[PDB]
């Protein structure tokens, strides 16, 4: 399970240092409605059902992959949406709830989401 | 120092914590609510306003009235 979660860690890291990936609900909607977006990542600890039924029901009608992570806070720490000093707060913000990767930057570690799509089609 | 009006208040934003732009029905389909802006930059993109008489795009800054 390390070789998939750390894998999309590296994927979103190279995506955000190479370009801008959409962070937050409005940019996520406006980025995946356009027909270039790669997989979405969204949290599991959401407290309201219309938010989650919106995001899954609106990504499933597209042809885009989905990976679900348990907490939004630690995800937001992962997605670079913070002011991380190496001796202070890891995540001083309420973390992000859903992102979408517009571009990977390069094809170094695309095999992880390739086999992710394989087991999704399994 | 003349002070005829004692201030001029500057605008505070509305600060509403939701979008509510979408509806889902009978286990869900995407449902747009406003007439989608035909502007080239944001075609099938951002949505237009719904005022009492007209529609209005925030990016492309164009309106459609219904007389
Ligand atoms: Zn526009």
């Amino acid at each position: 399970v390390m070789d998939v979660n750390t894998a999309l860690q590296e994927v979103l890291k190279t995506a955000l240092i190479h370009d801008g990936l959409a962070r937050g609900i409005r940019e996520a909607a406006k980025a995946l409605d356009k027909r270039q977006a790669h997989l979405c990542v969204q949290a599991s600890n959401c407290d309201e059902p219309m938010y989650v039924k919106l995001v899954e029901a609106l990504l499933a009608e597209h042809q885009i992959n989905l990976i679900k992570v348990d907490d939004n806070k630690k995800l937001g720490e992962w997605v670079g949406l913070c002011k991380i000093d190496r001796e202070g707060n890891p995540r001083k913000v309420v973390g992000c709830s859903c992102v979408v990767v517009k571009d990977y930057g390069k094809e170094s570690q695309a095999k992880d989401v390739i086999e992710e799509y394989f087991k999704c089609k399994k | 120092y003349t002070t005829p009006k004692k201030n001029k208040h500057k605008r505070k934003k509305v600060k509403l914590a939701v979008l509510k732009y979408y509806k889902v029905d009978e286990n869900g389909k995407i449902s747009r609510l406003r007439r989608e802006c035909p502007s080239d930059e944001c075609g099938a993109g951002v949505f237009m306003a719904s005022h009492f008489d007209r529609h209005y795009c925030g990016k492309c800054c164009l309106t459609y009235c219904f007389n």
